[PDB]
């Protein structure tokens, strides 16, 4: 069960490039 | 001026102090907004995670033992981080919440996660995870408050755990440090003036290393405030380190195998760079959300208007106590949203609803994560946000 809505992407370090 | 403030703060304070005996607690006394700083418990809890580098260090120290001594360094160095003057975050809501995430410079991210579960006694849990790190914290803060004469006290009852997933002891299971909290305490309301001290012991142990830090009052003559002393022993009497200073000044450590060597410096709080939790914006933030419902107050308190400060509280404490009659009327108890009992004879009394497999990949656990409660700036509330944990865990298994 989720109480929250996700961001489009889940960040981590391996695309902080991209962000 | 502020002379003229101080004298009537000190009579207000007179005035309730006059209706009391050393021993008996203050749930029932309100204090005044004067002493307020503007957090909620929830949030000053992560003054105390401000530091994550020490705990980076630590997780890759293949030593056992300076493995330790790092996680020390990470738990004492957030004590500083505290009001200048004598006051006290906001006593939370039952089932206030406050979550918050830091901007790691190796472009990690940890994650915090915070809930108010008990009013009669206070009680919030907090998670906090840096999954591409392998490092989890799960703790409980208690606070039991005493009137003791010339002094009173927070009672701190809570305890921390702090896992390192991926460094494994004998039987295959994390790394795991209990870290306790000493009491934090307000000594000369009687005859003298206010100040804020920590007392009495904060026990750190792990599965090979243990330390009991004690944290001094000063004499009359001798010593000095906010001064520490403990030892960091293993579990068969060999004793490695003195620590010694003072928690909110230099902390020192004496190697106890070479007794000749002077104690070195351990910890010079006024050369750190604490690190800031960052928050969603407050137009994204829920009704009970910490900041949000604080904002009246916390507005108030930044202007010095402690009539409205005070009238702004109130409306806030009073509709609490309506719900809590509402409950009693209804026959139900409060149960919290985010936070699951926890089973018999483990370290806490709450855990984060939410499984998160120990060595599943961190972009997983950030996911698992990231569904519990709104973090990050864009994440929105669910309808299932505010229902009662120990229904969401059933649905967790039900599906399977
Ligand atoms: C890794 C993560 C590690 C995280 C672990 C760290 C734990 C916490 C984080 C850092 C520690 C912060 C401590 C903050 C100060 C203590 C504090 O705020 O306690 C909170 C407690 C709450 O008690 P209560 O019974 O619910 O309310 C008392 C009363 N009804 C009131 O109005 O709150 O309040 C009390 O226990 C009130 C009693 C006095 C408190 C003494 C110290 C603060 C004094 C400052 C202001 C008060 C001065 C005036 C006192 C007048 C006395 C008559």
């Amino acid at each position: 069960v989720a109480g929250a809505t996700l961001p489009e992407t889940i960040p981590t370090s391996k695309n902080y490039y991209l962000r | 001026d502020i002379d003229e403030d101080d004298e009537s703060g000190h009579n207000i304070i007179l005035n309730i102090i006059s209706q009391l005996r050393p021993g008996c607690d203050l749930t029932r006394i309100t204090l005044p907004t004067f002493i307020l700083e503007k957090k909620s418990m929830l949030e000053r809890v992560t003054n105390q995670l401000q530091f994550p580098e020490f705990l980076l260090q630590a997780h890759s120290e293949k030593d056992p033992l300076k493995r330790f001594l790092y996680v020390m360094k990470w738990y004492l160095a957030g004590w500083h981080i505290a009001p200048k003057a004598v006051k006290k975050p906001l006593n939370p809501v039952l089932g206030e919440y406050f979550t918050a995430y830091w901007d790691l410079p190796n472009k990690q991210q940890a994650y915090y996660i915070s809930e108010q579960t008990s009013h009669h006694p206070p009680e919030c849990a907090y998670f906090y995870m840096i999954p591409e790190s392998s490092i989890r914290v799960d703790g409980v803060v208690i606070p039991k408050s005493r009137f003791l004469g010339n002094s009173s006290a927070a009672m701190m009852d809570g305890s921390t755990v702090l896992q390192f997933l991926d460094i494994k002891d004998g039987n295959g299971k994390p790394e795991k440090y209990v870290l306790t909290q000493p009491n934090v305490y307000v000594r000369g309301i009687l005859f003298g003036k206010m100040r804020i001290e920590l007392g009495d012991h904060m026990i750190i142990k792990s599965p090979n290393f243990q330390a009991d830090i004690e944290f001094k009052t000063k004499g009359y003559v001798f010593g000095t405030y906010d001064a520490i002393e403990g030892t960091v022993k293993d579990y068969d009497g060999n004793a490695y380190y003195e620590i010694s200073g003072k928690w909110n000044d230099v902390m020192y450590l004496k190697d106890l195998k070479q007794p000749r060597s002077s104690p070195k410096v351990f910890l010079d709080t006024h050369k750190e760079s604490p690190l800031r939790p960052k928050v969603r914006p407050l137009s994204e933030q829920g009704e009970y959300e910490s900041r949000k419902l604080w904002k009246k107050v916390t507005d108030a308190l930044a202007v010095r208007n402690h009539p409205v400060a005070t009238e702004e509280k109130f409306q806030i404490e009073d509709h609490q106590r309506q719900l809590a009659k509402k409950r009693i009327e209804d026959g139900v108890e409060f149960h919290p949203k985010l936070f699951r009992r926890s089973k018999p004879g483990e370290d806490l009394d709450y855990c984060i609803y939410k499984n998160i497999p120990v060595d599943e990949d961190p972009e997983k656990q950030i996911r698992s994560i990231l569904q519990i409660a709104p973090i990050l700036p864009g994440q929105q509330f669910t309808d299932k946000f505010f229902i009662p944990a120990f229904e969401k865990i059933k649905s967790q298994k039900k599906m399977i």
